[PDB]
């Protein structure tokens, strides 16, 4: 919805991601970080008719897996990549 | 299909452009997509697509720096291509230009490439030019090296290098630090007049090439000293791609006769083979002044071979001819007969929010502190002009660096770029350099939208619907194009003018008494030409003529000398209003405390049809004007301003400020003797009310009322 | 041409004059065409530069040289007849010359006419419609409307058939037709180059224009046509014709059709003088300007000189306080001198107006000045009702409209204002006949309507100072 809240953006994130729990942020078209504990609207931070966000897993997660040695080669849950679509 | 009209910019942005909402539906590409744009001899750009709601459905806006990249001027066309496979980068070399980075050395990453790239995830393509501003320099890169290619999306984890000599710029690269349309900040209106006289001729040539019709060959910009009048002309031959050659008075008339005239004539001949090109002549009073005001044979001769010149314009194909002067009648009348120098530009003085843009365009590569604010300077700078603004900025710049540069003590030819990026400036060195600056347009009459609004007038509900269908009937739908005022004085008359050119955003033109006055008394009266031209350039504005009678009450009013009614001044100004039609988009009123005695002429059919009748408020008007004063300040809520507007039964709104004003300052007063109480309490109205006193008596009224009913 | 000519060095101006005519004289006959020649031979007592004063000798011995130079004719043109060194205009050397103006309503016609020889027009093409709304225009301007809208039609059509070449078939060119959207799009690129300066014409406003005032038409044929269609009698009966007459009354009665009215039948040329040109002349001090006044009559004879607001120089002196003398001044002494020196012969008359009458110097009203006095009153009820039905005679009006019952409220309603009344409800009915499409004739609701917005120009306490004034008369 154009007047959705930015946390029912996140909570979908999180069902399309491998790893629902770990950690992640959005960055909007605007240069805008969106915080997912923010009451903000879609149609309020300029994300309607249609936007792309950027996204980044925590900083604090990403030490952990740099320095691990785990190379983030999957962001998605395969039961969703199964299903993807080429663009012409 | 799928391509757009290059428009200017509104994001300044060098990394995004933007579309209306319809052609990114049909692109089908979201807010934020990276797109490429395909531009002339066969290059390319990526960028991001946003949208807003200015831009046209069939236009697209971007920047001087995107432009340039794609070798675009405004008013091309270009092919949008979503490329939503662009991938992030891995590393990407950028090395500045040498033209930008002499005298500046250290690590220009740190400064510059590292906060310009973090965390923005801008599309990045090999052989892009991008500008990063900060330490009061513009610095631009290029970029030589990309991982993939050919373009790619910076991201957090992508190597950022630069190592080398800075690059040498090209001969088909323009500099981003050379004057353009973003470089001027008020008289947009100007500006977009000029656009639509001299940009189709250079941009499309072959539009009149075809045809025995020429475009117009002079303009004649005039206005004070520093307002932008060589800036609009350099920036518009830097936008289009005219040559321009640049000539002045002093620089002509410093030579001796016969290399003098030849040198005039030798610039013209270089345009011609140079065209298209905008020849400007600054200071065309001193190149061209006035032959009935010189006996010398090189000031004629000249104005002679200027004349026959702009002549030669009807040969000289694609060349246009604009001048700087300082008023349209320090000149020579001959360059202003048709042809030649027909078209005329009043710049003007900006106003504040003019001036608020001009400080921020100075301040593009100035570090502000967090107290800065640029409003509240535009405020205070009244009077001043772009010219010194740019030096109230350069002077805050200085200030700001001896505080700082006595704690770096870095003596050396170059000056590290981490030690100006730490510099900022703060409100301590503009108000500083406000003090020591001096206005260069303080004596020129200042011209601008006023502040005053329908909610500062008490009472008159029906006067200002009136005000609103006079301007609002002949748009929505012979109307009248004036209105005269009269009534007890201290009631609104000035601020009906003010509220109505508020609300429609027109510039309000005040003319006193004492300008009527000066007028008369010096048989000055042919500046009311000027006055009418002033309203005319301004338009849309509001043409207010106050104490329309102060001459005939300076020549005995009551008693009276040489003459009555009609004066030097009020002919001139029954001159030129015949001469208006309702179509020039201003509105004349006038205001008069004697209408009695006033010109009659002025009032007959087509001229001041309208005339309202202005009287004392009433009781619930009273207390609207109280309020209204009073909606500044903190009033207790022991105040009760209905019982003072029912003691102030024969008060006029003049009168009841001096009331308010009294109590307020009484409650300085209190507030000072205090603290060495907050809000205005009923005690403070309670001592005003024992001075104030009604302005207008009965008497007079009833001289109004008569005269009221005599007209109907 | 001025300028070249003093462009040049000390003595090369000099020798280039002298050529030019020595030419001539070579290839007499011929025609020297000095342009700008307020450039070239400005008043002496205007200049300073020892060259310039010297040129204008040198062109002063040069026309009188063409005594001797056969079949050799100078012409010059300049903006202002009077802006050129006198000696110039002495008898021999340019001692004819004539005042070229503005073209006329027809002229501008005949100039887009003339322009469009070539050009094929659709049908829907109206160039009197043009001419009409180009006001202030001059040749100059109309040619660029001529150029400009068959450069459109070029644009829309051959643009889609033809390459950027030189050469056009002769079928793709005759079969273009320049339309009125491309004159109207010209129109709104050009700016008329000559707004201000006064225009003087043979008007087209005739007798049936005027609602009322049979028995003022009637004696304006008296004062005007009379004199020289029948002077046998004005001579046998030992008449002195009068050269003008002055009306006075309310605004917006007639005043300005009754002038050109009668300068129509007689076929003469109309000027119109308005108060601030007599304003002018008198803050600037420059009265001469009077006698240009006059001589444009002279030379545009036959000819009808209006005067409009000659109550303006009284109000100048202050018209309702003033000082203690007269309304005696400099402007209308020069122009009652004027007056008394211009000849019936010349077939000019002079008519004034004024809306203060009783402020008007009495000089004027002497004989041989505007001794007539004809008092112009609102229309009447017979006479509202001949305004109304003249206003609408360009578009039908429906059987429902009572034209009689609106002169019967519109008492106190001018035929300025009865004017307006017919205008706007003719537009209403124009604006609903083209919504219709998105009628044939003016409904009832159309006048309704437009009486929502007209009123009276003239106020209650106006119309009796006019007609008190009238009655002091008697
Ligand atoms: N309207 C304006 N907008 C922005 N800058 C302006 C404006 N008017 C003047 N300036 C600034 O003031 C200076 C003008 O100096 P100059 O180039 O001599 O032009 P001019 O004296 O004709 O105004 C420049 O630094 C210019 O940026
Ligand atoms: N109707 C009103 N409502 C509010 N304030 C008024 C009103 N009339 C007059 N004033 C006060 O009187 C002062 C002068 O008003 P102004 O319009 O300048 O008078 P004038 O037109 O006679 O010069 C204003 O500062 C305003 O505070
Ligand atoms: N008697 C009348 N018959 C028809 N139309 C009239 C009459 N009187 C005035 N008008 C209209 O009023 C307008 C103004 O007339 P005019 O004589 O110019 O007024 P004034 O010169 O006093 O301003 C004219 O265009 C005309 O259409």
């Amino acid at each position: 919805y154009a007047r959705e809240r930015l946390g029912a953006v996140y909570g979908f994130v999180r069902e399309a991601l491998q790893s629902d729990w770990l950690p992640f942020e959005l960055l909007a078209s605007g240069g805008q970080k969106l915080s997912e504990d923010e009451n903000l609207a879609l149609n309020e931070c300029g994300l309607v008719p249609s936007a792309l966000l950027t996204f980044s897993w925590d900083m604090a997660v990403l030490e952990d897996i740099k320095a691990a040695g785990a190379e983030p080669d999957s962001i998605l849950k395969p039961e969703l990549l199964s299903a993807i679509e080429k663009l012409l | 299909p799928n391509r757009l009209i290059v428009d200017e910019a509104i994001n300044e942005d060098n990394s995004v452009v933007s579309l209306s909402q319809p052609k990114m539906d049909e692109l089908q590409l979201f807010r934020g997509d990276t797109v490429l744009l395909k531009g002339k001899k066969r290059r390319e750009a990526v960028c991001i697509v946003l949208s807003d709601d200015t831009c046209s459905d069939e236009k697209i806006r971007m920047n001087r720096v995107v432009r340039n990249n794609l070798r675009v001027r405004l008013g091309d066309v270009i092919s949008i291509q979503p490329c939503p496979d662009v991938k992030y980068g891995k590393r990407i070399h950028v090395l500045p230009i040498d033209d930008t980075v002499e005298g500046i050395t250290g690590n220009l990453f740190e400064v510059y490439l590292k906060p310009y790239f973090l965390e923005a995830y801008r599309p990045i393509r090999k052989g892009d030019i991008f500008l990063v501003r900060g330490g009061m320099r513009a610095v631009e890169f290029k970029v030589v090296e990309t991982d993939p290619s050919p373009y790619c999306i910076v991201a957090p984890d992508t190597v950022i290098h630069c190592e080398g000599e800075p690059i040498k710029r090209e001969d088909e690269e323009e500099s981003l630090n050379e004057v353009g349309y973003d470089d001027i900040g008020g008289c947009r209106k100007q500006l977009a007049q000029i656009k639509e006289m001299v940009e189709l001729p250079l941009r499309h040539p072959a539009l009149f090439k075809a045809i025995g019709v020429k475009p117009p060959r002079g303009i004649l910009l005039y206005g004070p000293p520093g307002t932008g009048k060589t800036l609009i002309a350099r920036a518009v031959a830097n936008e289009t791609g005219a040559f321009f050659f640049l000539i002045n008075g002093p620089e002509i008339m410093s030579k001796l006769a016969g290399e003098s005239e030849s040198n005039l004539r030798k610039a013209f001949e270089e345009a011609e083979k140079n065209a298209p090109a905008i020849i400007f002549i600054d200071e065309l009073d001193a190149i061209a002044p006035k032959r009935e005001k010189t006996h010398g044979e090189v000031e004629r001769r000249i104005v002679s071979q200027l004349l026959t010149l702009m002549d030669g314009l009807k040969q000289r194909a694609h060349v246009i001819v604009m001048a700087a002067t300082n008023r349209p009648n320090s000149i020579d009348p001959a360059l202003r007969r048709f042809g030649r120098f027909d078209r005329e530009v009043d710049i003007g003085i900006p106003d504040a929010t003019g001036r608020l843009e001009i400080l921020q365009i100075h301040t593009k590569n100035m570090k502000l502190a967090d107290d800065v604010d640029l409003e509240q300077v535009a405020n205070e700078t009244h009077g001043h002009v772009g010219a010194d603004l740019a030096a109230l900025c350069s002077e805050a710049a200085l200030q700001a660096i001896r505080k700082k540069m006595d704690l770096i003590d870095l003596e050396d030819e170059t000056i590290d770029a981490e030690v100006m990026n730490s510099l900022a400036v703060t409100m301590d060195d503009f108000r500083w350099a406000l003090s020591q600056s001096n206005p260069s347009a303080l004596r020129e009459t200042v011209v601008e939208v006023p502040q005053v609004t329908w909610e500062d007038i008490g009472g008159l509900e029906d006067v200002k619907r009136e005000l609103q269908e006079l301007v609002q009937y002949p748009v929505e739908h012979t109307p009248s194009k004036g209105v005269l005022f009269y009534g007890p004085p201290g009631c609104g008359k000035t601020l009906l003018a003010k509220a109505i050119a508020n609300e429609c955003q027109a510039n309000f033109i005040s003319i006193k008494g004492p300008e009527l006055l000066t007028m008369w008394f010096g048989e000055s009266e042919a500046n009311v030409r000027e006055i009418f031209d002033k309203a005319r350039q301004a338009a849309p504005c509001v043409l207010f003529f106050d104490e329309l009678d102060s001459i005939a009450k300076a020549r005995g009013g009551n008693i009276g000398d040489g003459g009555g009614a009609a004066d030097r001044v009020i002919n001139q100004i029954l001159t030129e209003m015949d001469g208006m039609s309702t179509k020039k988009n201003v509105f004349i009123i006038g205001a008069t405390n004697r209408p009695d005695i006033i010109d009659p002429a002025i009032l007959r059919p087509g001229r001041l049809d309208q005339l309202i009748y202005i009287p004392l408020p009433d009781e619930k008007s009273r207390v609207a004007i109280l309020k209204a004063n009073l909606r500044k300040s903190p009033v207790a809520k022991d105040v009760d301003l209905e019982f003072l507007a029912k003691m102030t039964n024969g008060f006029s709104g003049a009168d009841l400020t001096e009331i308010c004003q009294r109590a307020c300052k009484l409650a300085i007063r209190e507030s000072i003797e205090s603290e060495i109480v907050p809000e205005i309490r009923r005690d403070h109205f309670e001592e005003a009310m024992r001075f104030a006193r009604r302005s207008v008596s009965d008497n007079d009224i009833r001289k109004y009322e008569m005269f009221a009913q005599t007209l109907q | 041409n001025g300028p070249e000519i003093m462009s040049k060095l000390a003595g090369e101006s000099e020798s280039n004059l002298r050529k030019a005519f020595e030419e001539a004289e070579k290839n007499a006959p011929a025609i020297i065409f000095i342009d700008e020649l307020d450039a070239i031979a400005p008043k002496r007592e205007k200049t300073h530069g020892e060259v310039e004063r010297r040129i204008v000798s040198q062109l002063l011995t040069l026309m009188d040289g063409l005594k001797q130079r056969a079949h050799v004719i100078v012409m010059a043109a300049t903006n202002r007849p009077n802006s050129i060194d006198p000696a110039l205009r002495r008898f021999g050397r340019f001692d004819r010359e004539v005042d070229i103006g503005i073209p006329d309503a027809t002229g501008r016609l005949e100039i887009l006419q003339i322009h469009t020889k070539n050009m094929k027009l659709a049908d829907d093409v109206d160039l009197e419609q043009v001419a009409n709304e180009t006001h202030g225009h001059v040749g100059a301007d109309l040619a660029a409307l001529c150029s400009e809208a068959a450069l459109q039609a070029i644009r829309k059509k051959m643009d889609l058939i033809d390459l950027e070449d030189e050469t056009i078939d002769a079928e793709v060119m005759n079969s273009l037709a320049v339309t009125m959207d491309d004159f109207r799009w010209a129109l709104s690129q050009s700016n008329p180059s000559a707004l201000r300066e006064t225009v003087v014409e043979v008007p087209q406003v005739t007798w049936e224009d005027i609602g009322g005032l049979e028995d003022v038409k009637r004696e304006l044929q008296e004062l005007v046509q009379y004199p020289v269609e029948h002077p046998d009698k004005f001579l046998k009966f030992g008449m002195t014709p009068s050269k003008g007459v002055l009306f006075y009354g309310p605004p917006g009665c007639g005043k300005t059709l009754l002038a050109k009215a009668i300068a129509n039948e007689c076929q003469a040329n109309f000027i119109s003088i308005k108060g601030p040109e007599l304003l002018t002349m008198w803050f600037g001090e420059s009265e001469a300007n009077v006698r240009e006044i006059f001589d444009k009559a002279r030379q545009a004879a036959p000819c009808v000189l209006f005067f409009d607001e000659l109550d303006s120089i009284a109000k100048a002196r202050g018209g309702n306080i003033g000082d203690g003398g007269g309304a005696a001044d400099r402007v209308i002494n020069q122009i009652l001198t004027e007056m008394d020196g211009m000849s019936t012969k010349k077939n000019v008359f002079i008519i004034g107006a004024t809306n203060r009458p009783d402020i008007i110097d009495p000089a004027i009203l002497r004989p041989g000045r505007l001794d007539q006095l004809i008092y112009i009153p609102l229309p009447d009820e017979k006479s509202r009702v001949a305004i109304l039905k003249a206003n609408l005679r360009k578009s039908p009006v429906a059987k429902d409209v009572d034209l009689e019952f609106l002169a019967k409220m519109t008492n106190g309603f001018s035929g300025a204002d009865l004017t307006e009344i017919c205008q706007r409800a003719c537009k209403l009915a124009i604006r609903e006949s083209i919504e219709s499409e998105i009628v044939p004739e003016i409904r009832r609701d159309h006048f309704e309507e437009a009486m929502r917005f007209a009123r009276r120009s003239v106020s209650d306490n106006d119309i009796r100072k006019y007609e008190m004034f009238a009655q002091t008369l008697q």
